[PDB]
RNA sequence: UAUUGGAGGUAGAGCACUGUUUGGAUUCAGACAAACUCCGAAUGCCAAUUAAUUU
RNA sequence: CUGGGGCGGUCGCCUCCUAAAAGGUAACGGAGGCGCUCAAAGGUUCCCUCAGAAUGGUUGGAAAUCAUUCAUAGAGUGUAAA
RNA sequence: CUGGUGACUAUAGCAAGGAGGUCACACCUGUUCCCAUGCCGAACACAGAAGUUAAGCUCCUUAGCGUCGAUGGUAGUCGAACUUACGUUCCGCUAGAGUAGAACGUUGCCAGG
């Protein structure tokens, strides 16, 4: 349940999102009640192993910029003929 | 040969008016059937259908309920 | 009840033997043989019968021993 | 299935031009129409 | 056995009559309304939406002890003449949701010959 | 040997073959399944070499799902014919595979069997498949 | 009688059921009086007498029902009256009960009358009939086609048991 | 061309309706459609300007 | 007229799809209709509201008519479709 | 606050649960009169005021069912440039579904309290 991520700008455009995803990075938002929206950059080989025990639907304490909330893998966006993932929704728990 | 060579010699229908121009007093307005669209204010209904202004005015389509629709005419100065 | 349209109608006689609960009506007209003043039991049909008295729920091997003797 | 004409019954003669079935309505049909030389509703039969 | 409401079956019986409902401001329509012992008129405005001049059967002037019939005729006489003093003089009457008969004949035919023209 | 017992129009126009799948891309009812990476039509007479093949390896371990069903006929000109006086009549079945789809399921043996009795299967077709097991995480 | 239906409420129904109002009682609505069909092919004298059976048995001349249904493979279609109805709601409506609960209760050959469970959920006996208990005045002189009538009595209860505590003055179930 | 308002159901997508379908116990999951639609673009189109540029 | 000509099929009118969310848009492309009917099946003023499913009931054609309840739209709209 | 009457894309609705009563609204009592039921004073109309808050009606909590709904990301596309591939790349516009969530109505005029 420890995985740090960035915060990125606003209005990527669509290379961009592309030129990230070629490295090991996956966008992401962070919603919930206790913190409002944030575009996030995670990273793939470090979300599947602190994914990879924690379980399915576990509690993940991921540091956005400087703070550190409590959220939970609402819902994932798969390419099942790529075998990767490519975006991930995080529910801020209270 | 086959069955399949006919065909009707169609019909012109659909809006022959813009929201906001203006139109004399027997424009019409709107070539249906059925309804499609309703006559709202100073619009009248033909007998197959259509509908045309009764007013100089300027045109305005606006929403009716939940899925209806009319057309109307106001009477700028 | 419209006027002629509704068959004609009277207090029955149901003046029967089950006690004579002369209540009822009906089209039933014949020559008044009992005409009381207690209640309208007069002209119908009905003085008597076992309808209210006895209701249908609320009202070998002998005969072989019998023949012989055993 | 037929055709009929309407003639008025004073004013004297045709106005109005319609149509009948002669297995529904066998007779001659009457029926009160505007007689536009008496200026007037009058009754018309079949011709 | 159900029970038909008799308010709900009249509400529907007159949306369908206030498909030609004009009150303009210069010819409003003349409204009624049937309780039990309650005859309610009203003239609104429905360019605008607003009451022009009210008159029921519960008020102290109409307090009185009649069939309801000869006591709706008051209920016209009453409106029609505060629709004087409104400068109106032409209107058109909405009969609710009601059949014109007994009450509503009554109160028309009281209202119309007040001077209130319809 | 599959085919719909209706239709309301055997005459159609032919499908879109471009652009990727929308449905059926997971294994949902076994624990494998042969996937495609191409496009293609499955002809309804190919899905029967195909069901035989891998069927008969198994010997009876456990079942198969045909993901696929052909809904749409095709229409061919009697042999020898000049050019347009209508239409051909019905002459198959086919669907619509494209690259993402999941063709087939097995469940029930092991993935040394799996991997095997769906090799035969993709011999049988006319497109480039693969291998998969059921997505998690 | 009638008036015996208003001490009936606080008989039993006023205790058995426990109401705490008086205007939540059973009662008796109404009642209909369905012939059957008579078949309208060759029976255009049967409901034209089987019509007097039911203007008999009550004084009111019954509707007579059109069958409004095209069954093909049969003698009907849109048109075609096939039925007859008559309906009974007020005081005439208590006497045609008292008069078949005084009437038919010996001249039915049935012990267990005509049915125990009967409630339909939703508190209408629907009984039978056997063309001779009731029409008391109808005797077995004018007419031959025995036929069975259909009295759906249906009430204000709302619950099957309460029409049968309801149903309990002059019934035998 | 910029702004603003409109009419119109296409691509995609969805099974709420008409058809077509696989596997379990009228439901719980999965699919298909030119003549299916609870939805629905990008563009094109018809107009307004008390806006720029050019003919 | 015509994937040479010919046979077969086609010629005027209406509805749908092809037709690429205005309108229009071809082929011997894919599907169906018309050459009438109604004296009310037109006008008007009042009132009314469905198919189907359970239930319980002499008929039962499982399926007539009768009653209660859930029915939003699955009925009806003379005649093809929209 | 209650009532009459309009305006609002159901955020307004279904559903279950619970309170309420002579200034009201209703059931309710009756058929002589106006009028009425293709049979029935059920409905409609009228004449009434014994009985009741049970029902309708109104009021109050509930998010089960419907309705409403982002952001982020995707499909699909206008234009450009590469290409002949069931295509790639760049730029702009950007769904549907699905989530977090909103929500058991706002509002005008009149008459009473």
């Amino acid at each position: 349940a420890s995985l740090k991520s960035i915060i990125r700008q606003g209005k990527q455009t669509r290379s961009d999102l592309k030129q990230l995803r070629k490295s090991g990075k996956v966008p992401a938002v962070v919603y919930g009640y206790g913190t409002k929206n944030v575009s996030v950059k995670v990273d793939e080989v470090e979300f599947i192993k602190v994914i990879r025990e924690v379980g399915r639907n576990g509690v993940i304490e991921l540091g956005v910029g400087s703070k550190t909330i409590k959220v939970m893998v609402a819902d994932y966006q798969f390419d099942p003929l790529k075998n990767q993932i490519t975006h991930i929704d995080f529910l801020a728990i209270n | 040969s086959t069955k399949n060579g006919r065909d009707s010699e169609s019909k012109r229908l659909g809006a022959k008016r813009a929201d906001g121009q203006f139109v004399t007093g027997g424009s019409i307005l709107y070539r249906q059937r059925g309804t499609k669209i309703y006559p709202g204010e100073n619009v009248g209904r033909g007998g197959d259908d259509t509908l045309f202004a009764k007013i100089d005015g300027v045109v305005k389509f606006e929403r009716k309920g939940r899925d209806k629709k009319q057309v109307s005419v106001y009477a700028v100065a | 009840m419209k006027q002629g349209i509704h068959p004609e109608y009277h207090q029955v006689i149901f003046l029967d033997t089950t006690t004579n609960f002369k209540f009822l009506s009906g089209s039933t007209k014949t020559s008044s043989e009992m005409m009381e003043w207690e209640d309208g039991k007069e002209y119908p049909v009905i003085r008597l019968d076992i309808s209210s008295d006895s209701h249908p729920f609320y009202t070998r091997v002998e005969r072989f021993n019998k023949k012989f003797g055993l | 299935r037929v055709n009929v004409t309407l003639a008025c019954t004073e004013c004297g003669d045709r106005n109005y031009i319609t149509t009948k079935n002669k297995r529904n309505n066998p007779e001659r049909i009457e029926m009160k129409k505007y007689c536009p030389r008496l200026n007037k509703y009058t009754l018309h039969r079949e011709t | 056995i159900s029970k038909i409401d008799k308010n709900k079956v009249r509400l529907k019986r007159h949306a369908r009559v206030r498909t030609n409902l004009s009150g303009t401001a210069e010819k409003p329509r003349l409204n009624v309304y049937r309780s039990n012992k309650h005859i309610y008129a009203q003239i609104i405005d429905d360019n605008k939406g607003v009451t022009l001049a009210q008159a029921s059967s519960k008020d102290s002037d109409i307090a009185t002890t009649a069939t309801k019939v000869e006591l709706a005729t008051k209920v016209g006489e009453a409106i029609a003449k505060k629709a004087a003093d409104k400068g109106i003089k032409e209107i058109v009457f909405d009969r609710g949701g009601y059949l014109y008969h007994g009450r509503v004949k009554a109160l028309a035919e009281a209202a119309r010959e007040s001077g209130l023209e319809f | 040997m599959l085919l719909p017992k209706r239709v309301k129009y055997r005459r159609q126009h032919r499908p879109k073959t471009t652009g990727r799948s929308k449905g059926g891309n997971y294994v949902t009812f076994g624990e494998f399944g042969l996937q495609a990476t191409t496009t293609s039509w499955i002809t309804s007479r190919q899905i029967e070499s195909a069901r035989i093949a891998m069927t008969r390896y198994m010997k009876r371990g456990g079942k198969v799902w045909i993901k696929i069903f052909p809904h749409t006929p095709y229409t061919k000109k009697p042999l020898e014919v000049r050019m347009g006086a209508g239409k051909g009549a019905v002459e198959g079945w086919i669907a619509v595979v494209k690259p993402g789809r999941i063709l087939f399921e097995v469940a029930g043996v092991s993935e040394e069997v799996a991997r095997e009795a769906l090799r035969l299967a993709s011999h049988k077709l006319p497109v480039k498949t693969k291998f998969v097991k059921r997505e998690e995480l | 009688l009638k008036e015996k239906f208003n001490t009936e409420v606080t008989e039993n129904l006023m205790k058995k059921f426990n109401y705490s109002s008086v205007m939540e009682v059973p009662k008796i609505d109404k009642i209909v009086v369905n012939m059957g069909v008579g078949d309208a092919v060759q029976n255009s004298k049967v409901l034209d007498n089987a019509v007097e059976e039911l203007e008999l048995i009550t004084g009111q001349k019954p509707l007579v029902t059109k069958a409004k249904k095209s069954i093909a493979t049969f003698r009907l279609r849109e048109g075609m009256p096939i039925g007859a109805k008559v309906t009974l709601r007020g005081e005439r409506m208590y006497e045609f009960l008292d008069k078949l609960i005084s009437v038919s209760l010996p001249r039915v050959r049935d012990f267990q009358g005509v049915s125990k469970k009967a409630f339909d959920g939703r508190g209408n006996y629907t009984l039978g009939v056997k063309e001779q208990l009731i029409f008391p005045e109808i005797d077995y002189d004018k007419v031959s086609k025995v036929r069975g009538m259909d009295i759906v009595i249906v009430t204000t209860a709302n619950t099957d048991e309460e029409a049968r505590e309801l149903l309990a003055n002059f019934g035998m179930p």
